[PDB]
Protein backbone atom coordinates (compact mmCIF):
# COMPACT_ATOMS: atom_id res chain seq x y z
CA UNK A 1 0.00 0.00 0.00
CA UNK A 2 1.26 3.52 -1.07
CA UNK A 3 0.91 6.76 1.19
CA UNK A 4 0.49 10.19 -1.16
CA UNK A 5 2.30 11.84 2.44
CA UNK A 6 2.69 10.75 6.07
CA UNK A 7 1.48 13.49 8.51
CA UNK A 8 1.24 13.37 12.33
CA UNK A 9 0.30 15.62 15.38
CA UNK A 10 1.42 15.05 18.88
CA UNK A 11 0.38 16.94 21.33
CA UNK A 12 1.66 16.40 25.29
CA UNK A 13 -0.18 18.57 28.07
CA UNK A 14 1.39 18.04 31.95
CA UNK A 15 1.53 21.82 33.21
CA UNK A 16 -2.18 21.87 33.85
CA UNK A 17 -3.10 24.67 35.71
CA UNK A 18 -5.94 23.27 37.58
CA UNK A 19 -5.16 19.77 37.50
CA UNK A 20 -2.65 17.30 38.82
CA UNK A 21 0.33 17.98 36.69
CA UNK A 22 2.24 15.01 34.28
CA UNK A 23 5.72 14.74 33.74
CA UNK A 24 6.16 11.58 31.01
CA UNK A 25 4.00 13.34 27.78
CA UNK A 26 7.39 15.03 27.69
CA UNK A 27 9.66 11.98 27.20
CA UNK A 28 6.43 10.26 25.23
CA UNK A 29 6.11 12.94 22.92
CA UNK A 30 10.02 13.39 21.90
CA UNK A 31 10.35 9.62 21.36
CA UNK A 32 7.10 8.94 19.18
CA UNK A 33 8.39 11.77 17.32
CA UNK A 34 11.96 10.48 16.39
CA UNK A 35 10.17 7.37 15.47
CA UNK A 36 8.10 8.79 13.18
CA UNK A 37 10.54 10.84 11.77
CA UNK A 38 12.56 7.90 10.86
CA UNK A 39 9.03 6.00 9.33
CA UNK A 40 9.19 9.48 7.11
CA UNK A 41 6.19 11.38 8.84
CA UNK A 42 6.43 15.38 8.85
CA UNK A 43 5.80 15.63 13.05
CA UNK A 44 4.71 18.76 14.44
CA UNK A 45 5.22 18.04 18.37
CA UNK A 46 3.58 20.18 21.28
CA UNK A 47 3.71 20.13 24.35
CA UNK A 48 1.13 22.25 27.13
CA UNK A 49 -0.77 23.47 24.85
CA UNK A 50 -4.16 25.82 25.84
CA UNK A 51 -7.72 25.00 24.33
CA UNK A 52 -7.52 27.36 21.69
CA UNK A 53 -4.07 26.60 20.99
CA UNK A 54 -4.63 23.15 20.55
CA UNK A 55 -7.62 24.03 17.91
CA UNK A 56 -4.98 26.54 16.36
CA UNK A 57 -2.32 23.44 15.58
CA UNK A 58 -5.29 20.66 14.69
CA UNK A 59 -6.12 23.42 12.32
CA UNK A 60 -2.86 23.19 11.07
CA UNK A 61 -2.08 19.76 10.73
CA UNK A 62 -5.61 18.93 8.85
CA UNK A 63 -4.16 21.80 6.31
CA UNK A 64 -1.26 19.09 5.46
CA UNK A 65 -3.86 16.72 4.59
CA UNK A 66 -5.18 15.54 1.42
CA UNK A 67 -6.32 12.86 -0.21
CA UNK A 68 -4.39 9.66 0.31
CA UNK A 69 -2.30 11.21 2.57
CA UNK A 70 -1.70 9.65 6.44
CA UNK A 71 -2.78 11.56 9.42
CA UNK A 72 -1.77 10.65 12.57
CA UNK A 73 -2.81 12.08 16.15
CA UNK A 74 -0.85 10.66 19.21
CA UNK A 75 -1.95 12.87 22.59
CA UNK A 76 -0.53 12.24 25.91
CA UNK A 77 -1.74 14.10 28.68
CA UNK A 78 -5.17 14.26 30.47
CA UNK A 79 -8.63 12.91 28.94
CA UNK A 80 -11.76 11.65 29.65
CA UNK A 81 -14.97 9.62 27.49
CA UNK A 82 -18.25 10.20 27.94
CA UNK A 83 -20.80 8.41 25.65
CA UNK A 84 -18.08 7.43 23.43
CA UNK A 85 -16.91 10.62 22.67
CA UNK A 86 -13.15 10.76 23.91
CA UNK A 87 -12.07 14.25 25.06
CA UNK A 88 -8.64 15.44 25.56
CA UNK A 89 -8.37 18.43 28.21
CA UNK A 90 -5.97 21.29 27.75
CA UNK A 91 -3.49 22.78 30.05
CA UNK A 92 -6.10 25.33 30.62
CA UNK A 93 -9.01 24.12 32.01
CA UNK A 94 -11.13 24.82 34.56
CA UNK A 95 -11.86 22.70 37.30
CA UNK A 96 -14.18 21.13 37.08
CA UNK A 97 -14.20 21.42 33.55
CA UNK A 98 -16.87 20.18 30.70
CA UNK A 99 -17.04 19.21 26.86
CA UNK A 100 -16.57 23.00 25.48
CA UNK A 101 -13.05 23.34 26.96
CA UNK A 102 -11.90 19.83 25.38
CA UNK A 103 -11.49 18.42 21.85
CA UNK A 104 -13.64 15.69 21.05
CA UNK A 105 -12.04 13.61 19.26
CA UNK A 106 -14.46 12.14 17.19
CA UNK A 107 -14.86 15.63 15.67
CA UNK A 108 -11.15 15.75 14.34
CA UNK A 109 -11.61 12.28 12.66
CA UNK A 110 -14.47 13.80 11.07
CA UNK A 111 -12.42 16.56 9.61
CA UNK A 112 -9.67 14.90 8.28
CA UNK A 113 -12.24 12.09 6.31
CA UNK A 114 -13.60 15.37 4.61
CA UNK A 115 -9.57 15.50 3.33
CA UNK A 116 -9.92 11.74 1.93
CA UNK A 117 -7.11 10.38 3.90
CA UNK A 118 -5.64 7.12 2.80
CA UNK A 119 -5.57 6.41 6.55
CA UNK A 120 -6.76 7.88 9.84
CA UNK A 121 -4.71 6.57 13.30
CA UNK A 122 -5.67 8.03 16.89
CA UNK A 123 -3.25 6.74 19.19
CA UNK A 124 -4.54 8.19 22.56
CA UNK A 125 -2.46 8.34 25.73
CA UNK A 126 -4.90 8.96 28.19
CA UNK A 127 -7.61 8.41 30.79
CA UNK A 128 -10.92 7.16 29.58
CA UNK A 129 -13.47 7.78 32.79
CA UNK A 130 -16.50 9.39 33.12
CA UNK A 131 -16.66 13.09 33.39
CA UNK A 132 -19.74 13.39 35.64
CA UNK A 133 -19.68 17.53 35.74
CA UNK A 134 -20.11 17.22 31.39
CA UNK A 135 -23.49 16.72 30.71
CA UNK A 136 -23.82 17.38 27.23
CA UNK A 137 -25.49 14.99 25.06
CA UNK A 138 -24.15 16.03 21.38
CA UNK A 139 -24.42 13.54 19.03
CA UNK A 140 -22.43 14.26 15.85
CA UNK A 141 -23.16 13.45 12.30
CA UNK A 142 -22.43 9.61 11.47
CA UNK A 143 -19.26 9.24 10.31
CA UNK A 144 -18.59 7.66 6.65
CA UNK A 145 -17.06 4.67 5.86
CA UNK A 146 -14.23 4.78 4.85
CA UNK A 147 -12.74 1.71 6.24
CA UNK A 148 -9.10 3.04 6.85
CA UNK A 149 -9.47 4.14 10.72
CA UNK A 150 -7.41 2.94 13.53
CA UNK A 151 -7.67 3.73 17.20
CA UNK A 152 -5.07 2.21 19.62
CA UNK A 153 -6.27 4.07 23.05
CA UNK A 154 -3.49 3.57 25.53
CA UNK A 155 -6.25 1.93 28.22
CA UNK A 156 -9.86 0.84 28.00
CA UNK A 157 -13.43 2.55 28.04
CA UNK A 158 -14.02 3.84 31.96
CA UNK A 159 -10.59 3.05 32.93
CA UNK A 160 -6.90 5.19 33.66
CA UNK A 161 -3.98 5.52 31.68
CA UNK A 162 -0.74 5.63 33.61
CA UNK A 163 2.68 6.98 33.86
CA UNK A 164 5.08 5.76 36.55
CA UNK A 165 5.50 8.36 39.66
CA UNK A 166 9.00 10.08 40.62
CA UNK A 167 10.50 8.02 37.62
CA UNK A 168 12.86 11.02 35.84
CA UNK A 169 13.05 9.87 31.70
CA UNK A 170 10.80 7.05 32.24
CA UNK A 171 8.01 6.53 29.32
CA UNK A 172 4.31 6.37 30.61
CA UNK A 173 2.97 2.87 30.12
CA UNK A 174 1.54 3.45 26.48
CA UNK A 175 4.86 5.03 24.99
CA UNK A 176 7.41 2.03 27.25
CA UNK A 177 5.48 -0.78 25.02
CA UNK A 178 4.52 1.02 21.62
CA UNK A 179 8.42 2.51 21.18
CA UNK A 180 9.86 -1.14 21.00
CA UNK A 181 7.23 -1.83 17.70
CA UNK A 182 6.31 1.31 16.39
CA UNK A 183 9.22 0.39 13.52
CA UNK A 184 7.99 -2.59 11.95
CA UNK A 185 6.93 -2.87 8.77
CA UNK A 186 3.62 -4.57 9.68
CA UNK A 187 0.02 -3.60 8.98
CA UNK A 188 -0.75 -0.94 11.88
CA UNK A 189 -3.95 -3.24 13.22
CA UNK A 190 -1.30 -5.83 13.73
CA UNK A 191 1.26 -4.00 15.01
CA UNK A 192 -1.19 -2.45 17.86
CA UNK A 193 -1.80 -5.89 18.38
CA UNK A 194 1.08 -6.92 19.38
CA UNK A 195 2.04 -4.08 21.90
CA UNK A 196 -1.64 -5.32 23.66
CA UNK A 197 0.11 -8.38 24.38
CA UNK A 198 3.10 -7.06 25.27
CA UNK A 199 1.38 -4.46 27.89
CA UNK A 200 -0.86 -7.89 29.46
CA UNK A 201 3.01 -8.42 30.74
CA UNK A 202 3.50 -5.22 32.17
CA UNK A 203 2.82 -6.20 36.17
CA UNK A 204 2.57 -3.37 36.91
CA UNK A 205 -1.18 -2.40 35.39
CA UNK A 206 -3.03 -5.12 34.74
CA UNK A 207 -5.91 -5.05 35.86
CA UNK A 208 -5.73 -1.26 35.45
CA UNK A 209 -4.85 -0.47 32.04
CA UNK A 210 -4.65 -2.64 28.71
CA UNK A 211 -4.71 -0.96 25.32
CA UNK A 212 -7.71 -1.10 23.47
CA UNK A 213 -7.48 -1.09 19.44
CA UNK A 214 -10.33 -0.45 17.02
CA UNK A 215 -10.09 -0.64 13.71
CA UNK A 216 -12.17 -0.65 10.64
CA UNK A 217 -8.75 -0.48 8.42
CA UNK A 218 -9.48 -3.07 5.34
CA UNK A 219 -6.35 -2.43 3.53
CA UNK A 220 -2.33 -3.69 4.62
CA UNK A 221 -1.58 -0.30 5.52
CA UNK A 222 1.45 0.71 7.94
CA UNK A 223 3.40 3.21 9.10
CA UNK A 224 6.37 2.17 6.89
CA UNK A 225 4.49 2.38 3.36
CA UNK A 226 6.37 4.01 0.62
CA UNK A 227 5.16 7.79 0.14
CA UNK A 228 4.51 8.59 -3.91
CA UNK A 229 6.42 21.40 7.71
CA UNK A 230 7.74 24.27 5.33
CA UNK A 231 7.14 26.94 7.95
CA UNK A 232 6.44 25.00 10.82
CA UNK A 233 9.86 24.25 11.48
CA UNK A 234 12.63 27.25 11.13
CA UNK A 235 15.40 27.27 13.04
CA UNK A 236 17.05 30.88 13.16
CA UNK A 237 20.89 30.07 11.69
CA UNK A 238 24.13 30.29 14.28
CA UNK A 239 25.28 33.90 14.43
CA UNK A 240 28.46 35.17 15.59
CA UNK A 241 27.72 38.64 17.07
CA UNK A 242 30.67 40.99 17.31
CA UNK A 243 30.92 43.66 20.16
CA UNK A 244 32.44 47.04 19.81
CA UNK A 245 35.06 45.84 22.51
CA UNK A 246 36.60 42.52 19.62
CA UNK A 247 34.94 39.73 21.65
CA UNK A 248 32.94 38.09 19.59
CA UNK A 249 30.14 35.50 20.69
CA UNK A 250 28.07 32.37 19.04
CA UNK A 251 24.99 31.78 19.62
CA UNK A 252 23.28 28.67 18.56
CA UNK A 253 19.50 27.19 18.57
CA UNK A 254 18.29 24.15 18.72
CA UNK A 255 14.80 22.63 18.31
CA UNK A 256 13.65 20.38 20.92
CA UNK A 257 9.81 20.23 20.08
CA UNK A 258 7.90 22.06 17.47
CA UNK A 259 7.46 24.83 20.41
CA UNK A 260 10.50 24.34 22.83
CA UNK A 261 13.68 25.72 21.51
CA UNK A 262 17.27 25.81 23.43
CA UNK A 263 19.36 28.54 23.25
CA UNK A 264 22.91 28.49 24.06
CA UNK A 265 26.20 30.93 23.96
CA UNK A 266 29.28 31.03 24.11
CA UNK A 267 32.99 32.94 24.16
CA UNK A 268 34.41 32.49 20.65
CA UNK A 269 36.79 35.17 20.49
CA UNK A 270 37.71 37.14 23.09
CA UNK A 271 40.68 39.71 22.41
CA UNK A 272 44.29 39.58 23.99
CA UNK A 273 43.87 42.61 26.03
CA UNK A 274 40.90 41.54 27.45
CA UNK A 275 41.37 39.67 30.73
CA UNK A 276 37.74 38.26 31.47
CA UNK A 277 34.32 38.31 29.78
CA UNK A 278 30.85 36.72 30.38
CA UNK A 279 28.43 36.97 27.78
CA UNK A 280 24.60 36.06 28.72
CA UNK A 281 20.75 36.53 27.62
CA UNK A 282 18.18 38.58 28.85
CA UNK A 283 15.25 40.64 27.87
CA UNK A 284 13.28 38.06 26.46
CA UNK A 285 9.61 39.02 25.56
CA UNK A 286 7.41 38.92 28.28
CA UNK A 287 5.15 36.30 26.65
CA UNK A 288 7.73 33.94 26.97
CA UNK A 289 7.35 33.59 30.76
CA UNK A 290 10.82 33.36 30.92
CA UNK A 291 12.67 33.05 34.34
CA UNK A 292 15.47 34.66 34.46
CA UNK A 293 16.74 32.47 37.32
CA UNK A 294 16.28 29.16 34.78
CA UNK A 295 17.89 30.91 32.08
CA UNK A 296 21.73 31.29 31.43
CA UNK A 297 22.74 27.65 33.17
CA UNK A 298 25.72 25.65 32.55
CA UNK A 299 24.06 22.89 31.18
CA UNK A 300 20.98 22.09 28.90
CA UNK A 301 19.78 19.62 31.80
CA UNK A 302 19.06 22.47 34.25
CA UNK A 303 16.78 24.31 32.35
CA UNK A 304 14.52 21.59 32.22
CA UNK A 305 15.74 20.41 28.85
CA UNK A 306 14.73 16.51 27.46
CA UNK A 307 18.00 17.36 25.80
CA UNK A 308 21.86 16.39 27.39
CA UNK A 309 24.90 17.64 27.18
CA UNK A 310 26.29 15.24 24.55
CA UNK A 311 23.44 16.20 21.70
CA UNK A 312 24.47 19.80 22.10
CA UNK A 313 27.66 21.56 22.18
CA UNK A 314 29.86 21.90 25.65
CA UNK A 315 31.06 24.61 27.44
CA UNK A 316 28.14 27.21 26.77
CA UNK A 317 25.56 28.66 28.82
CA UNK A 318 21.55 27.25 27.45
CA UNK A 319 18.04 29.04 28.05
CA UNK A 320 14.90 27.33 27.48
CA UNK A 321 12.38 28.40 25.48
CA UNK A 322 8.97 26.44 25.79
CA UNK A 323 5.73 28.07 24.82
CA UNK A 324 6.64 29.60 21.30
CA UNK A 325 3.13 29.35 20.18
CA UNK A 326 2.68 32.19 22.63
CA UNK A 327 5.03 34.93 20.74
CA UNK A 328 3.01 37.13 19.28
CA UNK A 329 5.57 39.44 17.87
CA UNK A 330 9.21 39.12 17.61
CA UNK A 331 11.44 36.91 19.34
CA UNK A 332 13.70 39.78 20.64
CA UNK A 333 16.42 39.34 23.12
CA UNK A 334 19.55 40.87 24.56
CA UNK A 335 23.20 39.25 24.68
CA UNK A 336 25.07 41.75 27.59
CA UNK A 337 28.96 41.15 27.81
CA UNK A 338 30.75 42.01 30.80
CA UNK A 339 34.79 42.12 30.33
CA UNK A 340 37.96 44.07 31.44
CA UNK A 341 40.88 45.20 29.69
CA UNK A 342 44.41 44.71 31.03
CA UNK A 343 45.67 46.85 33.28
CA UNK A 344 42.15 48.58 34.10
CA UNK A 345 40.19 48.59 36.93
CA UNK A 346 36.48 48.96 35.64
CA UNK A 347 34.39 46.25 34.32
CA UNK A 348 32.86 47.55 31.45
CA UNK A 349 29.47 46.02 29.69
CA UNK A 350 28.02 46.63 27.02
CA UNK A 351 24.48 44.87 25.16
CA UNK A 352 23.22 43.71 21.90
CA UNK A 353 19.23 43.55 20.86
CA UNK A 354 18.99 40.74 18.39
CA UNK A 355 16.09 39.78 16.77
CA UNK A 356 15.30 36.39 15.24
CA UNK A 357 11.43 36.71 13.66
CA UNK A 358 9.39 34.05 14.88
CA UNK A 359 11.00 30.88 14.90
CA UNK A 360 9.24 27.19 14.54
CA UNK A 361 5.63 26.95 15.28
CA UNK A 362 5.74 30.63 16.31
CA UNK A 363 5.89 31.32 12.43
CA UNK A 364 2.09 30.75 12.04
CA UNK B 1 1.13 5.14 39.97
CA UNK B 2 -0.12 8.04 37.97
CA UNK B 3 -3.05 8.67 36.03
CA UNK B 4 -3.71 10.65 32.89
Amino acid sequence: MLAKDKVALLIGNMNYREHPKLKAPLVDVYELTNLLRQLDFKVVSLLDLTEYEMRNAVDEFLLLLDKGVYGLLYYAGHGYENFGNSFMVPVDAPNPYRSENCLCVQNILKLMQEKETGLNVFLLDMCRKRNDYDDTIPILDALKVTANIVFGYATCQGAEAFEIQHSGLANGIFMKFLKDRLLEDKKITVLLDEVAEDMGKCHLTKGKQALEIRSSLSEKRALTDPIQWAKAHELPESMCLKFDCGVQIQLGFAAEFSNVMIIYTSIVYKPPEIIMCDAYVTDFPLDLDIDPKDANKGTPEETGSYLVSKDLPKHCLYTRLSSLQKLKEHLVFTVCLSYQYSGLEDTVEDKQEVNVGKPLIAKL
Amino acid sequence: VRPR
